[PDB]
């Protein structure tokens, strides 16, 4: 399903990066410059369903992307999955994170990262979808975030 | 807390003893694959015993456990009359270890229950821990089922780890 | 002695953060290796304290440095450590770590067995799941082995939360250990049935990938994926069961026979395009399987183009 989900900005510097199929730490960093040059030299009109890069596993496998301002979101998928049902699927994760956020910025990527990731491991399991539901998986958060404070 | 390292053969009673301790209760136990962790205070001295899992396979694994550690529990299978020698060679390279040089041992001699049981005292001699030096050491007769003589090495434990009422 | 621990906090507070890390990295870009390596060794240094909240405030750091692409893999056992904490507020962080940084061919393997297993048992559902994630991108074959022995129990725990986690991470269970998958797969059958549609859902996922990793297992729960796709509403979840019947067509026509009815009539009541499409995309292969001896596929067909025009 779902290989690595990555955020970077413009210049190729990372804002986020799990990957759920295991690489090296060099293969992975290279994957992520991999799609960099995949993603951030294609045009603001250019179809989100992009072939899948080669150092991932193989080209059979999707990056789906979406970006704004400065900032890239690609969803290194295979090839089984639904390019289409995956972009609405970025879309909402998006909403959860303002949701959370208050309205994420770049700031939340930079000094949040570790609930990001929270909120994305509560979107994503391993690479499979764990949840959906938008209002549940904000519930979940707050939940947690809860328990925190509480204890 | 004091920081302790609790390690031995398998099967000898580290996972009792730790729950015995921290709960006044017996638990049904099962071979450790990773390690447990449990803080117990004892005489208004709180002692971090970690357990470590005394299967061969992870007896390499006892290194990552060493650093920081200020005291040493053995627990020894009195009972096992078979593998009082690998617990010996054992015990010996674990001291040979510079990191364990100003910690301090405690030596359990667990299940005195069974009949077959040996002494404390043959326990010290299979163990050579009369020829231990530079190594403050004691050894105590321990029974995990009913408990008795853990007080007895917490008191002793604190006793050397402690500097003042 | 009291200011001795009073210095400890001073150096403390000026110790830096994940976020202190961040913004020195900004601060010093030009310097960013001899930064990062200046505070790797401060880090070095910070996790051979006692202090399990710095300690784990040195992992963070680790973890930010394992996105910028660093080894952090020495401090692996470090971690494990902050795993062991009896907070899970730092436990989380070890578990967040540990499912980017620990590798099948590290010794964790072995160390972090009892640990996993007390998260697992652990009444708390946060702390469990906390742990099921950890281990969705770090387990392995061995640790599949052991502790699917507790995970299926979990499958079946009250909350539905932490059921449907334990069903993805039995997903990977059978890739690492197949053997369990044996008799978990009824199991699996019956977590098809799980009155709660997200964690149903999650089973989904797992007999989708099952049946397109190996066929042979499809063929008698044809009936049921069936079932599965007349009974869901969620449209990720059609896609998967829509997507697998494109790829179980091939192996039985007979099957996308009997499909491309309801197939037709949840294309008539398909709101969604993304949904449309993939459906679409779906009865064409179907079709092609069964024209062949099928004279009135053109007029699914004429319906096909309609919606795609
Ligand atoms: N008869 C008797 N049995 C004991 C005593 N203490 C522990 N046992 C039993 O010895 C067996 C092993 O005990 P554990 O505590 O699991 O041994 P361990 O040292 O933790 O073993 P590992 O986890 O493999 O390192 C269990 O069946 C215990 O009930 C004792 O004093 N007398
Ligand atoms: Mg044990």
């Amino acid at each position: 399903m779902i290989k690595a989900i990555l955020i970077f900005n413009n210049h190729g510097k990372p804002r986020l990066s799990k990957f759920y199929q295991p690489y090296s730490e060099d293969t992975q960093q290279q994957i992520i410059r991999e799609t960099f040059h995949l993603v951030s030299k294609r045009d603001e009109n250019v179809c989100n369903f992009l072939e899948g890069g080669l150092l991932i596993g193989g080209s059979d496998n999707k990056l789906i992307y979406r970006h704004y301002a400065t900032l890239y979101f690609v969803f290194c998928v295979d090839s089984s999955e639904s390019e289409l049902g995956i972009l609405d699927l970025i879309q909402v994760f998006v909403e959860t994170l303002d949701k959370c956020f208050e309205n994420v910025c770049e700031l939340d990527l930079i000094f949040h990262v570790d609930k990001v990731h929270n909120i994305l491991a509560e979107m994503v399991m391993g690479g499979m979808v764990l949840e959906t539901n938008m209002n549940e998986i904000v519930t979940q958060i707050d939940a947690q975030n809860k328990l925190e404070k509480s204890e | 807390e004091m920081r302790i390292l609790m390690v031995g053969l398998d099967a000898a009673g580290k996972t009792t003893i730790l729950y015995k301790l921290k709960l006044g209760e017996i638990v049904t136990t099962i071979p450790t694959i990773g390690f447990n962790v449990e803080t117990v205070e004892y005489k208004n001295i709180s002692f971090t015993v970690w357990d470590v899992g005394g299967l061969d396979k992870i007896r390499p694994l006892w290194r990552h456990y060493f650093q920081n550690t200020q005291g040493l529990i053995f627990v020894v299978d009195s009972n096992d009359r078979e593998r009082v020698n690998e617990a010996r060679e054992e015990l010996m390279r674990m001291l040979a270890e510079d990191e364990l040089r100003d910690a301090v041992l405690l030596v359990f001699a667990n299940k005195q229950d069974l009949p077959n049981a040996m002494n404390a005292a043959e326990i010290t001699d299979k163990l050579g821990l009369h020829s231990l030096r530079h190594r403050n050491w004691y050894i105590q007769a321990t029974c995990a089922t009913s408990g008795d003589g853990l007080y007895e090495g917490l008191d002793w434990l604190s006793n050397q780890l402690r500097n003042q009422k | 002695m009291a200011l001795k621990m009073v210095k400890g906090s001073i150096d403390r507070m000026f110790d830096k953060n994940l976020q202190d890390l961040v913004r020195g990295i900004r601060n010093h870009k030009e310097d960013e290796a001899k930064y990062i390596s200046q505070c790797i060794d401060e880090i070095k240094q910070e996790l051979k304290q006692d202090n399990i909240a710095v300690k784990a405030n040195a992992v963070c750091k680790l973890t930010y440095l394992q996105m910028l692409g660093y080894d952090i893999s020495w401090a692996a056992f470090n971690i494990i450590e902050v795993m062991s904490a009896s907070k899970f507020t730092f436990k989380r962080i070890g578990y967040l770590a540990a499912s980017q940084s620990f590798h099948e061919g590290t010794d964790v393997i072995m160390l972090t067995t009892n640990q996993i297993r007390k998260d697992l048992s652990s009444p708390s559902q946060y702390d469990t799941g906390v742990a099921l994630t950890g281990l969705s991108c770090f387990v392995t074959p061995d640790l599949a082995r052991d502790l699917a022995n507790d995970i299926m129990t979990l499958m079946s725990h009250t909350k539905p939360y932490i059921r449907k986690k334990a069903v993805l991470i039995m997903y990977k269970v059978f890739l690492k250990y197949p053997e369990s998958l044996r008799p978990a797969f009824p199991r699996l059958k019956e977590k098809l049935e799980d009155p709660d549609p997200g964690v149903q859902s999650a089973a989904v996922n797992v007999i989708c990938e099952l049946a397109r990793r190996n066929p042979k297992n499809y063929l008698s729960l044809a009936p049921l994926f069936f079932k599965l796709m007349t009974s869901s509403t969620n449209n990720w979840v059609l896609i998967k069961i829509i997507k697998l019947f494109g790829a179980l067509t091939p192996l039985e026509p007979r099957l996308g026979k009997k499909l491309i009815e309801p197939l037709t009539n949840l294309i008539h009541s398909t709101s969604a395009m993304s949904l449309l499409y993939e459906c679409v995309n779906t009865v064409i292969a179907v079709l092609i399987s069964l024209s062949s001896g099928m004279p009135n596929h053109s007029a699914s067909i004429q319906l096909c183009v309609q919606k795609l025009r």
